RNA sequence: GGUUUCUCUUCAGAUCGCAUAAAUCUUUCGCCUUUUACUAAAGAUUUCCGUGGAGAGGAACAACCCCAAUUUUUUGAGGCCUUGCUUUGGCAAGGCUA
């Protein structure tokens, strides 16, 4: 043994502020390199194998819309996720600026979650969370709807414990309202914020304000539809908050309508959102079906990107908090501050961490 | 939202320019721009009905207040049409 | 003074007791074992000495069929119970001490 | 020509019940550990065996430092489990080794009993939730009286709908259920491709057995084995059509008989 | 009624008259709904647009490139040139 | 829809108004409507012969609004 | 094509060879004997279909 | 302008055909007087039972009512005086208005 596009990629690199740069990180098998594989698969239609475990990291930088249309380009150092090979995590954790912890809906936070929710917060990074393989609850488990609110209520308390304990300052406690999480099932092309599915909410229907909405619905509050006013307590019709008839119930009625009733009811459900499919794509098998339906209902990506990008240091903010601790001098004079300017001029002062063999 | 809109919000950011309807120009750096047209630019050079030239902070200006738009040479590359 | 290993152990209802008879043989001290909300496993969390940990993991999922899993990570060193200067301690060259 | 099945899933429901019989009760692949066939080639590439699976003729047939038995510490034996474990870590001369893990998430599927409960219906085998913490936190929660309201066109997203339907649970019963199974359409086999009886030797602990039977398993094991070890991709082709090839010609004849008839014929011809 | 009449005059070459009156010679490669223009490598021409001239067709001539124009003053539109394969 | 004025970041600072006719004023900018109308306290009007004579808090017509520049760097 | 024939025509042929002693063949013996190259195809053909119990 | 079917021609499986048989050669191995028939490992190569791709024909059946004051089909952007300018043409500036 990208013709007028990779000139984008170089202008985009040039502006420095249209780039993130994370580390997708978590406990081992929590979704990290499916969420990966379908994502360049959603930009490209263009040992470890064998493992099913992955061993050594790999990065990727990719091009990506937001819920605006902006493209901006990503830096996703995919690490691996057995604890007996954080030495990979670290050295994403020096050369990135944000970290992507990805938590197990069944399963919730083990061992490498809350010790890597440790390394990132003694690292100052910023630490955005996506409860992932969220079908498990409902496919899998079984759990009625209510329920499902109760297992991911707990999951984001009990990371955000942690993260407190860790860390004194009080200044971010994650909460779906803040953009801090994604809710997702990677092989199911799902990936959603609050933001993003209000926003789907109001470009099907009608033109409701998709921000305040997305502040209204996570967390107890609930929703009387006489007055159409969303409400702190004070139904008595012994009704679900706004969390689950608006997001969840809608979700398991998908769900149950394409695997239970896929004969039947299923082109009637399909009208009612706006998908059409063809005849030959509804018969596909039940998997294939139900990722296909739901990527063409919940668009490719939206959720995670905007959550990081609202919630990124952007390395041109960037530099500053992170040279105290990786720089020896962190700012006296000359270089401190000259890399703070992030400017592509000068001293070209450059970290590297990795070293790729090639094959040959 | 159409497709010209579609590049102006996503030529946020980058290095624009644009032409109001009372014949004035403003060039500078995306600020914000949405689907009113309502557009924020900063640090931008602005050049009045004579020509004089000189340098403004930040502004927010009404979508039907502007004539034209020049954007850079990125913009050019969804291409079904 | 000698290291210890932190151990984690997702594990279905029945087959607990397995692993702790695991953890007896290997010198373990299980310190805690809990209910995971809302799923039919119970995590345990046990110590072992390093000394002891080598194939822990694939005896585990051997004697129980895959049912369980552990990981280990480092956690603190501790006294290992012997005197290590004692000439009157002779050692029988290749049975366990 | 009777290729390509497509079924409705009360079909597929009821022929998986009625084919309950001849099947596993397995639900992941973390049953076969050690079992598998990558467990087996190293096995045989080392010539160790693990205790239910076959043995094989090994594959090709003075001092050292480390094997001092006064510099070692014996703590627990290594054993031939561990061996196959890791190979390269507890091997000298690993050679031809396929190395072997695998931790996939435990699967649970909560078999239900009856019909009659609904689908999504929290089970007394799920631990209860009772997720308890601190004075459990307060939000950036947009309080109300200040204003806010719904336009009444929008609902939530789809609610003329039910939740379930005499058809949902079992519908998500066939989505981890055996290969055949677990489908909606594909191609239709030959009927000596179908091995009925498969699942059923490659099963680990057999507990009780008669050791004639536990010999059976591990010769079948074997065989097993060796099939997927020497397999030859195609690597070519040339396809005369024998049957095609003669009944182009003046001499053969075509029609349709009873079974049993043209039985008769064959074992006449033959004598 | 066939919807294709816009998209004829789409991706070819355009001279669009505002309700500035001044020309801008671009490729209309698209347009909107409010009748909004965004066509690359445009000339800005003022004086006049030259017609097989015998005195001379360049003059009060800019290059604006990417223009994005709201339909807000979409007055006249013609065909000034063909496609460039590009 | 309706999508109402970025001024949220922009509310509550001294910005020129130049709106039709050449009418060129100063004034805080602290709230205004989705119609993009301006409510505009401490308004100081730029008339052509140079003088700013102050005229206090008014509706900022969006109807004829052409632009807005504040004095803070927002 | 070639659409199949009635099945009379078989059945009566091989009754009438019967088992290949009457003289009034007597050159079918050749291509009798000849086609032992291929009984081992007609067996094999002839069980892979077998009418499996359901089937009467 | 499509499916099903039949026939004819032509090109491939690189993890397959979710199944899995025999043969040849070369080298060790075990049966033991000889050879076939065997053992059971490795390697190199073939045959057989199935499948795919492409194309050609031929066949059967589907089928020639309210609407605008921030972006265009309502918008009051109106005039002129003077000045300066430039070769006239024209450009800019202030005011008067009703
Ligand atoms: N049920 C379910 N499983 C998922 C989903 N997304 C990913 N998976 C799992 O993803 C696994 C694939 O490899 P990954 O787990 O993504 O790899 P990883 O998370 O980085 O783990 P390591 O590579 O060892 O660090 C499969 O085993 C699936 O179990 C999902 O949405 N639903
Ligand atoms: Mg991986
Ligand atoms: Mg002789």
């Amino acid at each position: 043994t990208t013709v007028y596009e990779m000139d984008f990629l170089a202008d985009l690199m040039d502006n420095s502020e249209l780039i993130r740069n994370v580390t997708l990180c978590g406990h081992l098998h929590h979704g990290k390199t499916c969420f990966v594989d379908c994502l360049i698969e959603q930009t490209h239609p263009e040992t470890e194998q064998e493992r099913g475990v992955g061993i050594k990291s790999t990065p990727v930088t990719v091009v990506l819309p937001d819920t605006k249309g902006k493209s901006y380009l990503f830096n996703i150092m995919d690490t691996p996720g057995h604890v007996n090979f954080s030495d990979e995590v670290t050295a994403g954790l020096r050369i990135s600026d944000g970290v992507v912890l990805f938590i197990d809906a069944a399963e919730g936070v083990m061992l490498n979650t809350e010790r890597l929710i440790k390394h990132a917060v003694q690292e100052r990074l910023a630490v955005t969370v996506c409860i992932n393989k969220i079908d498990r609850l409902i496919l899998e488990l079984k759990l009625p709807p209510t329920d499902a609110y109760y297992k991911l209520r707990h999951i984001v308390d009990e990371v955000n414990g942690l993260i407190s304990m860790y860390s004194t300052d009080e200044n971010l406690i994650l909460s779906p309202l803040l953009g801090n999480v994604c809710f997702s099932s990677s092989q199911y092309s799902i990936c959603f914020t609050l933001g993003s599915f209000a926003k789907i909410y109001a470009d099907t229907f009608g033109d409701i304000n998709y921000q305040e909405f997305a502040k209204r619905l996570w967390g107890d509050i609930y929703f009387n539809p006489k007055t159409r006013k969303f409400t702190k307590k004070a139904p008595t019709s012994s009704s679900q908050r706004s969390f689950v008839e608006f997001i969840l119930e809608p979700l398991y009625k998908i769900l149950a309508q394409v695997v239970g009733d896929v004969d039947t009811s299923l082109p009637r459900t399909l009208d009612e959102l706006g998908i059409h499919l063809t005849k030959e794509e509804l018969k596909l098998n039940i998997r294939p079906l139900l990722r296909l339906v739901c990527k063409k209902f919940f668009g490719e990506f939206t959720g995670f990107v905007d959550m990081c990008v609202q919630h990124i240091p952007s390395p041109k903010v960037g530099a500053k908090p992170k040279i105290e601790h990786t720089y020896t001098g962190g700012v006296d004079s000359d270089l401190g501050e000259a890399m703070s300017d992030c400017d592509p001029d000068g001293p070209l002062m450059c970290h590297t961490t990795k070293m790729y063999s090639t094959d040959d | 939202i159409g497709v010209p809109i579609k590049v102006l919000h996503e030529a946020e950011g980058h290095i624009v320019t644009c032409e109001t309807n009372t014949g004035e120009v403003y060039r500078g750096k995306l600020i914000e721009a949405e689907d009113n047209m309502n557009c924020q630019m900063s640090n931008i050079t602005v050049t009045y009905r004579d020509g004089r030239v000189a340098q403004l902070e930040q502004v927010y200006i009404r979508g039907s207040k502007i004539r034209f738009l020049i954007l850079p040479d990125m913009l050019k590359n969804m291409l079904k049409s | 003074m000698e290291p210890y290993y932190f151990v984690e152990v997702q594990a279905p209802a029945d087959c607990v007791s397995a692993v702790y008879t695991v953890l007896a043989r290997r010198r373990g001290h299980v310190t805690q074992d809990a209910p995971i909300p809302g799923s039919p496993l119970y995590t345990i969390k046990a110590f072992i000495p390093a000394i002891d940990s080598f194939g822990f993991e694939t005896d585990l999922r051997t004697h129980t069929q895959g049912q369980a899993f552990s990981l280990s990570v480092f956690h603190h060193w501790q006294i290992v119970p012997g005197d290590p200067l004692d000439k009157s301690i002779v050692i029988r060259p290749l049975e366990p001490q | 020509t009777y290729q390509r099945w497509q079924f409705t899933l009360p079909m597929m429901s009821t022929l998986y019940r009625l084919a309950n019989q001849l099947l596993t009760d397995l639900v992941d692949d973390n049953y076969f550990y050690l079992f598998d066939l990558k467990a087996f080639f190293t096995s045989k590439a080392l010539n160790m065996a693990i205790p239910g699976g076959p043995k094989f003729e090994p594959l090709v047939r003075d001092w050292n430092e480390f094997n001092d038995i006064n510099k070692i510490i014996i703590r627990q034996p290594i054993r031939t489990e561990y061996k196959i474990a890791f190979p390269y870590l507890y091997n000298n001369l690993p050679h031809h080794v396929h190395l072997t893990w695998y931790h996939t998430p435990n699967v649970v599927f909560i078999k239900t009993e009856d019909p009659d409960l609904p689908a999504f219906y929290f089970d007394p085998l799920i631990n209860p939730i009772s997720h308890r913490h601190s004075v459990k936190s307060q939000e950036p929660l947009p309080d109300d009286d200040e204003e806010f309201e719904l336009p009444e066109f929008v609902e939530p997203f789809l609610k003329d709908t039910p939740l379930y339907t005499d058809n949902t649970a079992n519908g998500i019963a066939l989505l981890w259920a055996p290969r055949p199974f677990n489908l909606r359409s594909g191609r239709t086999r030959r009927a000596l491709d179908i091995p009925l009886v498969k699942n059923w030797y490659r099963e680990h602990c057999p507990a009780g057995q008669p050791v004639k039977v536990r010999v059976s398993y591990q010769k079948l094991l074997k065989y097993y084995v060796l099939n997927a070890l020497k397999h030859r991709p195609p690597k070519a082709q040339k396809k005369r059509y024998l049957f095609r090839s003669f009944k182009a010609t003046k001499f053969f004849q075509s029609t349709k008989l009873d079974w049993v008839e043209v039985g008769l014929q064959v074992c006449r011809q033959g004598y | 009624g066939k919807s294709s009449k816009m998209l004829q005059h789409i991706d070819y070459r355009m001279r669009c008259i505002l309700q500035d009156g001044r020309i801008f010679i671009g490729t209309f490669k698209a347009f909107d709904k409010h009748m909004n223009l965004i066509l690359c490598d445009c000339d800005e021409f003022r004086k006049i647009k030259p017609k097989n001239s015998k005195q001379a067709e360049r003059e009060e001539k800019r290059v604006l490139g990417l223009v994005l124009l709201r339909g807000e003053n979409l007055v006249s539109m013609t065909v000034e040139g063909p496609p460039p394969k590009d | 829809k309706a999508h109402p004025p970025e001024l949220k970041k922009f509310m509550d600072k001294k910005l020129s108004l130049k709106l039709n006719g050449g009418r060129h004023v100063q004034g805080i900018l602290r709230g205004f409507d989705p119609f993009m109308n301006l409510v505009i306290d401490e308004c100081v009007e730029m008339a052509t012969s140079g003088q700013q004579n102050n005229i206090g808090m008014v509706v900022i017509r969006g109807n004829s609004i052409i632009m807005l520049e504040a004095l803070e760097r927002v | 094509q070639k659409e199949d024939m009635p099945p009379e025509h078989v059945r009566k042929i091989i009754r009438d060879h019967g088992d290949m002693t009457n003289r009034k063949f007597r050159h079918d013996k050749r291509v009798y004997l000849g086609a032992l190259k291929y009984m081992p195809h007609a067996v094999l053909k002839l069980l892979e279909n077998m009418p499996m119990p359901w089937e009467q």
